[PDB]
RNA sequence: GUCGAAGGUGGGACAAAUGAUUGGGGUGAAGUCGUAACAAGGUAGCCGUAUCGGAAGGUGCGGCUGGAUC
RNA sequence: GUAAACGAUGAGUGCUAAGUGUUAGGGGGCCCCUUAGUGCUGCAGCUAACGCAUUAAGCACUCCGCCUGGGGAGUA
RNA sequence: GUACCUAAUCAGAAAGCCACGGCUAACUACGUGCCAGCAGCCGCGGUAAUACGUAGGUGGCAAGCGUUAUCCGGAAUUAUUGGGCGUAAAGCGCGCGUAGGCGGUUUUUUAAGUCUGAUGUGAAAGCCCACGGCUCAACCGUGGAGGGUCAUUGGAAACUGGA
RNA sequence: CUGCAUUAGCUAGUUGGUAAGGUAACGGCUUACCAAGGCAACGAUGCAUAGCCGACCUGAGAGGGUGAUCGGCCACACUGGA
């Protein structure tokens, strides 16, 4: 499992003197081989915050349906006001994602595909919002199983 | 040989000494959201002997300048 | 809005304003006019010359001109570079850029164009600062 | 060359040995300047996009506007856009006459096709960005048939790629097809470039 | 008032599909059943029924689960509208998630599929969306 | 002789510049007076209206909770 | 002719778990069902959250009104 | 007597510009000390400044490199594609109602909208694809392809519209 | 095929007819007589701005911006009339 650190940040909580700082982190992990998942770690110091958000990510990956290194179909994932809208692309095409996105989609394997953050920029809602679509992607034998058809069928 | 423009149309003014306003009535698209949308044209037509009346549709023809704003003959009333 | 409001009142995008306005305008002397061009800079005369304090949070004795160009606009225009050799009177270029310190100075003067004086002792970014290569 | 500055220094910068012997990497594998020893810090993906760009870049020899060009044109080809292009760059007349082995470097070749010694289909070429074609042929210019430089790299028997046949006796190389990715150099992810140029 | 059948039968669908209802009753029509057939013969419903009561009749879709529960229907969508209607070529025929979902589309040849539609060569007023 | 450019005369319309003086607006500092709001802000606040007062505001009438300890 | 004229929530229509009070009726054996209101609690779904939730802020279609950073200013 | 070709001589005549805090590829030293100055935005400068000035080094380009001005993009920030209106800006205080918009089920019919052919036309040049010619490229030429809400004409009838 | 309603009324050769003249040519093009018509919220009138197009820039597209060079069309030649 390959990870990646998406963003630390050094968050405060108020006391009676001083404040309180500690270091937040998210990690995205992938197998590249259609594997991802995510995770938030909270640590005093970032080796630590990371480890434990790469247990999180570990502990929760979701399956990522593919085509020849790009998804089956464009898909819209949306979470709170995060929203990524995803297409296939053909081969050389690279991955045109910024952000978080890129982070997720290279490490669930994805190399070709175009993409587009529509809604808010906050890593970890864009990083929610690229695994629902992923999660709501489908395959064709998958929904010609579901239909009660064959993919010649399906496709006439 | 060559023929001339035909439009049918509804005749809604004839006021004047044998000349009929036709109104005739078309559905242009807006160029961007795509709807279809009401558009009347009123065409000064020809009438030479009054036949037509205020309310019958009826066919004009595009013809030679015959006034200064009559473009138009009358054919026929095909309703009324 | 429905499809039907969106015909009847089609959408109308907000209108956008020039951050250099002095440099979009000429001036007809014969017809005594004004004219809507947009130059890159404008040729004035520094009606003015002298020191503003900016400001909060910073300080210090920022060098600016009133200038008036040449469409008859008058601006005030920073003055870059160390030390300069401007007065009343003087001819210089003004090209656009506002300096965020000073409140109403919204141009910048060329240096090593008309009047202004190249800065004596640059030697980095001479170019911006209108400085021969000392060699 | 129209780059004339430190090969070895570049090598050092972007990981990589352009001449191919390794040289440069052998004794001082990290950065130039004052801070390249002791340098740990990481690059970010657009550091790593930009020197794999780079690093293509400098290994043949191109300004950046060419490059550009020629990466527009190759993805204004049919088929996959990094591949292509990396097949189009090699297929230029300095790296097919660095191929052949007329020079040991890519810069003596470029400089060789620059003074004319080199001829396609038997006419002269002075122009190193030429791009080659399947079933042309390379040839030398007779009064530089004996040229010390060109005889002495011919004399080290260097491999010749599949797609080019060449024949040191008459000095005549020719282009047989178009290269494929494994002929051409795996040291380059011609992903991380082509995404570089999308941003 | 009432103001698109073919919305209001589509949006039962949807409603009867998130709740995991297994059927469904609905005033009928003439379109609303070519509609049903269609979606029983592609497999986004199990069966449809026709009652030729009083008044305007009933129709009856159940509808189709597949194993561990999950929906054949993913989702719908009214695309031709009463407020603006959409028509396309044979050429311009949309797929529906890349080809894994049906456009309904009511045509000359009656109301078919989107891949009906370019397989005959022709066009009309794309009703629905289904996935 | 008709028509007829330019020109002349007249009362209007519109636009721009300028004008003693004047109104509020913004900006600027470490100015002066008070302390209206935010906590029950020390008379809960706010909305419309009226009136009054250096000023914030106060008071009356109706309305709201986006207030209410025990 | 204006109010914090407020549920700070336009009108019409249909569909989507339930529990419980109350107002005006209706049908069937103190109980069950039902129509129209008026409250409280609560799924799915929705929401930035708070919360809404068959009296939606859910799922849909029609029409209307309205918004596009703050101030200047509801001013000239 | 221009291009071009042939023969001889010399690495000898021919490298500058901006940047290096984040965005954003590139850091050290010295001087200065909320001054001098920088700045596209967040900001940097009050004595050990990777942000000011110089130096060394480094990065990006290269006969160009930067600055300014203007347009489109990023901006889904006028949202048809593709946003919203309880509290963030946004439901008129509320009715009665005209125009307009939209409209329940079935059958027959029409063919304006819709769909599908044919014909004409949409100059040349240009964008795009292929080929050919300048040593290559820019460039030039040739042939395709496309561009209409276009016009006449023949077909289909589910849907919208008319009867 | 463009902006503005903080521009809502405009028009009297104006709209139609008869006759005559006039022009390559039809025609209120002009002139006499008869009638009161004609345009306009589907934006008339007024005000502001503008040569139009093939194209050009940009954008994934939908769109947005522009109208140098080159080609087509229109208009003008110190200002106005003949
Ligand atoms: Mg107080
Ligand atoms: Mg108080
Ligand atoms: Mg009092
Ligand atoms: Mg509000
Ligand atoms: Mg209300
Ligand atoms: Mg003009």
């Amino acid at each position: 499992f390959e990870e990646r650190v998406v963003t630390i940040n050094r968050v405060a909580k108020v006391v009676k003197g001083g404040r309180r700082f500690r270091f937040t982190a998210l990690v995205v992990v992938g197998d590249k081989n259609g594997r991802v998942g995510f995770g938030t770690g909270k640590a005093q110091e970032v080796p630590e915050a990371i480890k434990k958000a790469v247990e999180a990510a570990k502990k929760d990956l979701v399956v990522v349906p593919r085509v020849e290194g790009t998804t089956p179909h464009t898909i819209t994932g949306r979470y709170g006001s995060g929203s990524v809208f995803m297409k296939p692309a053909a081969p050389g095409t690279g991955v045109i994602a910024g952000g978080p996105v890129r982070a997720v989609l290279e490490l669930a394997g994805i190399t070709d595909i175009l993409s587009k953050s529509l809604g808010s920029n906050t890593p970890i809602n864009m990083v929610r919002a690229t695994i629902d679509g992923l999660q709501n992607l489908k395959n064709a034998e998958d929904v010609a199983k579901l239909r009660g058809k064959t993919v010649e069928e399906l496709y006439n | 040989r060559n023929d001339r423009k035909v439009y049918v149309g509804k005749v809604v003014s004839d006021k004047m000494d044998k000349t009929i306003t036709v109104l005739v009535e078309t559905y242009k698209t807006h160029k961007l959201y795509g709807k279809r949308v009401k558009y009347s044209k009123k065409y000064k037509t020809h009438d030479e002997n009054n036949s037509a009346k205020l309310g019958d549709i009826v066919k004009i023809q595009e013809t030679r300048p015959l006034s200064a704003t009559k473009r138009f003959r009358l054919v026929e009333i095909v309703e009324e | 809005p429905t499809i039907n409001q969106l015909v009847r009142k089609p959408r109308q995008s907000k209108i956008k304003k020039s951050d250099s306005p002095a440099l979009n305008k000429g001036f007809n002397s014969k017809k005594k006019k004004f004219t809507d061009l947009n130059s890159p800079q404008k040729r004035g005369v520094c009606t003015r010359v002298g020191t503003m304090t900016p400001k909060k949070p910073n300080s210090a004795l920022r060098k600016y001109a009133r200038v008036r160009l040449s469409n008859n606009i008058e601006i005030n225009a920073y003055i870059p570079g160390i030390g300069h050799n401007l007065q009343e009177h003087s001819v210089v270029l003004v090209r656009g850029g506002r300096v965020k310190d000073l409140p109403g100075v919204r141009y910048h003067i060329v240096r090593g164009a008309l009047d202004t004086s190249g800065v004596d002792g640059r030697r980095q970014g001479r170019s911006l600062y209108g400085t021969k290569k000392p060699k | 060359a129209r780059f004339r500055g430190s090969n070895w220094k570049k090598s050092r910068r972007l990981g990589i040995s352009l001449s191919g012997t390794g040289k440069e990497l052998e004794k001082r594998p990290y950065a130039p300047g004052q801070h390249g020893p002791n340098q740990r810090k990481k690059l970010s993906e657009y550091g790593l996009q930009l020197r794999e760009k780079q690093k293509l870049r400098y290994l043949y020899g191109m300004t950046e506007r060419q490059f550009r060009n020629t990466f527009d044109i190759a993805g204004k080809k049919f088929g996959v856009h990094g591949e292509n292009f990396m097949i189009l760059l090699a297929s230029r007349l300095d790296a097919v006459v660095y191929s052949l082995g007329l020079a040991r470097t890519r810069r003596q070749a470029r400089q060789l096709v620059n003074h004319g010694h080199i001829l396609v289909d038997g006419k002269r070429v002075d122009i190193p960005s030429y791009s080659v074609k399947p079933g042309q042929t390379i040839s030398v210019r007779e009064k530089s048939q004996k040229l010390n430089i060109i005889v002495e790299s011919v004399e080290i028997n260097n491999f010749v790629p599949e797609y080019l046949n060449f024949d040191a006796d008459s000095l005549t190389g020719t282009f047989v097809r178009l290269p494929e990715r494994s002929e051409l150099p795996a040291e380059i992810n011609e992903q991380l470039i082509v995404e570089y140029y999308s941003r | 008032t009432m103001t698109d059948p073919i919305a209001d039968m589509l949006t039962r669908v949807r409603n009867a599909n998130m709740v995991r209802h297994e059927k469904l009753e609905l005033p009928a029509s003439n379109i609303k059943k070519e509609i049903a057939e269609i979606l029983k013969s592609e497999g986004f419903i199990k069966n449809v029924e026709y009652v030729e009561d009083d008044k305007q009749g009933v129709l009856r879709l159940f509808l189709k689960y597949g194993q561990n529960d999950e929906r054949v229907i993913t989702g719908l969508k009214r695309i031709s509208k009463p407020g603006l209607r959409v028509y396309a070529k044979a050429s311009e025929m949309p797929k529906v998630l890349n080809g894994l979902g049906i456009a309904l589309v009511s045509t000359s040849e009656g109301v078919i599929t989107d891949k009906e539609a370019r397989k005959r060569n022709v066009g009309g007023e794309i009703i629905a969306y289904v996935w």
